């Protein structure tokens, strides 16, 4: 009877896990993708602000 | 309501939706009561309760 | 002779022959209306003078629709000579599709109950005119406006958000112009899509896709 | 089970690679658009002068 | 006065300069009621006329030799419009060559000279007063300087 | 003002009539599937009432 | 943008294409009433009658007229309050709150002595 | 310095005086009120303009909640209240005490 | 009828009320789709559609851009055409067939082209 259960209960955990294998790849991209985003963002913001300084130290 | 009262009965009323509420509203007669909200598209639990 | 002054005066702007050296003058005279009053003398007469008109609304304005041109009644008479054949390709369903649009926009809470063909349209519709927003002192080159046009009528901007849509295309324009500039030097020195640089250019429209990030925080892919 | 463990895991590495490959080309990518955005800056500093 | 010495400056109906720059050399004179081109002089509008803004360039797109009205009521964008196509012709400039450069006239009627200023302001900005000319008309001057700026 | 008045009560009688045929096709499409669901209804009253 | 700021901007836009958008819709809630609005129109229409009525203001020189004393609100809290109402984070106050009144402190009290809180 | 705006569409429906509260306006204001009647009456003309406005906009409203109908309430008990037949005069205090 | 004589002017008008009802199921097509219609409705929209493209013709100008020349049908086989359309006689043809041809025997042909 344990044997049997543990087969059910084996059964479920191999499909949970090949759901959750994809489950975490995509949560781990999303991140990723949310860093490279976030990156490029402040990148351009420090670009204007470079560009914005600069206009102010070029009209002084 | 009129071949009800010519026919010696009172009427005792119930109503769907809620214009019919309004019109019986404005006439001062009671409901006993009120089922709305589901006139447009009207599931089988509604006519249960109703009936 | 009020006509008379404004007809003489804009017919002066011509394309002479090669005969006379080929110059060109071209004119864009400005009117301003009252109340949106095309009707009014001196609207009339010019309307009646140039070749095509841009009419600028007050009401597009407001909601957001920049530049405010009314491309329902807006028109050019020489139309597509006046365009290069990449613009010509990509830009012939645009008015078509928009107009569409404009019909199907009272039934823009009842998608569901539209057919698919409906929905699509609307969709398709709404993303265009985001597309045709542009900020001002802000002109964009024939490859860049080939490039963003393509996206609106190729159905590359179908599963973006619409809020997003402007950021995505000013995104995906600087991404080619650091990476993959062939396309506009192509588009540039061809004035037409090629095949090759037409299938380079969905290519990286589909990584630049996986790279985007709707404002919603959703997935733009595929 | 221990086939979907070892797939799970394997996709975990994947996805770690894919990750270390993406942030890389953001890198790259937002290191470009500063140089990019600095040349125009200079640029504008010689039409102001 | 006519010549390439009116490129990047402001005048007035007359031609006389009114930015404080000094003289303009002219190339020679034109008189304002010249006859335009025959119907046999001229040949079909073929060459587009890029004013970078995506509606115009694909609803309505404006050939070289046209006439574009842009009408509308005030404060809608008729002059961002304009000033928008004259910073597009900018590249086209830069080229170098005659086939490709347009040579860009602002003439401004009845408007108040500050506003005049920011236009030609804006221009600048752009680079754009390299190959652009401003007669000026503003609400100031008299209503024969208005009628005969353009 | 009598002009503007007239334009403006031009467009509000407009947009009631792009809303006004709007809801007359949406209540065709609300027809068919109203009817729809009468059919659907009627086979379990016939078991019924047999 | 570039003289008054992104923020600035962007909400002064945003309540611009709000109200427009009311302006569009109020034939029809006149004839139609508001119950054959979209949903989110609806949303649009309580936050544009809310936004109309906060463009209102008590004013120095109007106290002569209503007896109530003026008002005035700084810039960043014009800008701040107006993004909140863009945003119906105070779509659950009633829209006589909104009327005739300063920043948001005086939003908040007057919510209050109508039954209802900020 | 301001003015008396009458319509007859008001004076057909029973509002006498047929004064159009929105765009009648007295440009002297609290200035030409006595303190009681500057104190009782201080916000009607507002008052009364908002729910002419409000009764416009919610002419067709299914269901209203309850600060709306509370306003709907006192416009239409206000606007009862103004209403006045010619040839009767009320004394600045009984004109206080009224709107009081 | 008085001029132009009584079969002319039934044609002209079953064709004219023909367009007019698929003009008002345009709406219906476009919104809730064509299969949303009943079966009349399909085959009036099926005989518009064919008699709209009947009325395009190839046209002697148009033969500058396409190598075809131009038709010119006498208004009595146009009349007769149309009447045969009117009645559902070549509802069963294809669609293209109709397009860009003169009378009765150009449909014939291009019909056994398709
Ligand atoms: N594409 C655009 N996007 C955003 N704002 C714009 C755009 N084009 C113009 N504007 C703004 O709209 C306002 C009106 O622009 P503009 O002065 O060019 O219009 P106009 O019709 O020529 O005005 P006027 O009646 O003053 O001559 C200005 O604030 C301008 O900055
Ligand atoms: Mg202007």
């Amino acid at each position: 009877e344990a044997m049997l259960a543990k087969t059910a209960a084996d059964n479920r955990k191999s499909a949970e896990q090949v759901a959750a294998a994809q489950a975490d790849y995509e949560k781990e991209m999303a991140e990723a993708r949310a860093q490279a985003s976030a990156l490029r963002d402040e990148a351009r913001a420090a670009g204007r602000s470079v560009v914005d300084e600069k206009r102010a130290q070029a009209s002084g | 309501f009129s071949l009800l009262r010519d026919e010696g009965k009172d009427p005792v009323l119930y109503v769907v939706g809620r214009k019919a509420l309004g019109y019986f509203s404005f006439r001062q007669r009671t409901v006993v009561e009120s089922w709305t909200g589901f006139s447009e598209r009207p599931t089988y639990e509604n006519a249960r309760e109703i009936a | 002779d009020v006509f008379y002054l404004h007809s003489r005066l804009l017919e002066r702007c011509a394309k002479l022959s090669d005969e006379l050296g080929g110059g060109s003058m071209t004119g864009l005279p400005i009117i301003e209306t009252k109340a949106n009053d095309i009707s009014a003398f001196i609207p009339t007469n010019v309307i009646s003078i140039t070749d095509g008109q841009c009419f600028l609304e007050s009401d597009l304005f407001n909601q957001g629709v920049r530049p405010a041109i009314n491309v329902g009644v807006s028109v050019s008479r020489v139309g597509g000579a006046a365009q290069i054949k990449a613009m010509k390709e990509v830009a012939g369903s645009l008015r078509l599709d928009l107009s569409q649009y404009r019909e199907l926009e009272a039934f823009a809470a009842f998608a569901s109950d539209l057919d698919a063909a409906s929905k699509a349209q609307l969709d398709r519709g709404a993303r265009l005119v985001e597309l045709l927003k542009q900020p001002q002192y802000s002109p964009l080159a024939v490859e860049e406006q080939v490039v963003a046009i393509f996206l609106g009528t190729q159905g590359h901007l179908d599963s973006v958000p619409v809020e997003d849509v402007q950021r995505f295309e000013s995104e995906l324009l600087e991404h080619v112009k650091a990476s993959h500039s062939d396309i506009f030097d192509g588009i540039r020195e061809t004035k037409k899509l090629s095949e090759e640089a037409e299938e380079k250019l969905v290519s990286v429209i589909n990584e630049f896709k996986k790279g985007f990030q709707a404002s919603d925080g959703s997935s733009v892919v595929v | 089970l221990a086939d979907a463990d070892a797939m799970h895991a394997k996709a975990l590495a994947d996805a770690k690679a894919e990750s270390e490959k993406v942030t890389e080309e953001a890198k790259q990518d937002s290191e470009r658009i500063a140089a990019q955005l600095s040349e125009q800056a200079g640029s504008e500093a010689e039409r102001i002068k | 006065p006519v010549g390439d010495a009116f490129l990047g400056r402001v005048v007035n109906p007359l031609g006389q300069p009114i930015d404080g720059q000094g003289d303009i050399a002219a190339e020679t004179r034109r008189a304002l009621e010249l006859q335009a081109p025959s119907v046999v002089q001229r040949q079909s509008v073929s060459e587009p006329l890029q004013t970078g803004i995506k509606a115009i360039d694909a609803m309505t797109p404006i050939g070289r030799g046209q006439r574009q009205l842009i009408i509308g009521d005030r404060k809608t964008g008729k002059t961002a419009v304009c000033v928008d196509t004259i910073l597009n012709q900018r590249e086209a400039w830069l080229t170098g060559d005659p086939k490709q450069q347009v040579r860009c006239v602002y003439v401004a009627i009845g408007q108040k000279g500050t506003t005049i200023a920011s236009v030609k302001r804006a221009l600048e900005e752009g680079g754009a007063m390299e190959y652009t000319t401003i007669v000026a008309a503003p609400a100031s001057d008299a209503a024969g300087f208005k009628w005969l700026a353009p | 003002a009598t002009l503007r008045e007239l334009r403006g009560r031009i467009r509000s009688a407009g947009s009631i009539k792009k809303i006004t045929k709007a809801q007359e096709l949406i209540a065709t499409s609300r027809i068919a599937k109203a009817q729809a669901r009468v059919e659907a209804a009627r086979p379990y009253a016939a078991e019924i009432t047999n | 943008p570039a003289i008054v700021g992104d923020e600035h901007y962007r909400v002064a836009q945003e309540v611009i294409r709000i109200l427009q958008r009311y302006k569009d819709l109020q034939d029809i809630i006149a004839i139609l009433g508001i119950d054959e609005l979209s949903e989110e129109d609806k949303q649009l229409v309580n936050r544009a009658r809310r936004i109309e009525r906060f463009l209102s203001q008590n004013m120095m020189a109007a106290e002569q007229f209503t007896g109530q004393p003026g008002s005035t609100v700084p810039l960043k809290e014009t800008i701040e309050a107006f993004d909140k109402l863009t945003k119906g984070e105070f779509d659950h106050l009633p829209e006589q709150a909104f009327f005739l009144i300063g920043g948001l402190d005086d939003l908040a009290k007057k919510a209050e002595s109508l039954g209802a809180k900020l």
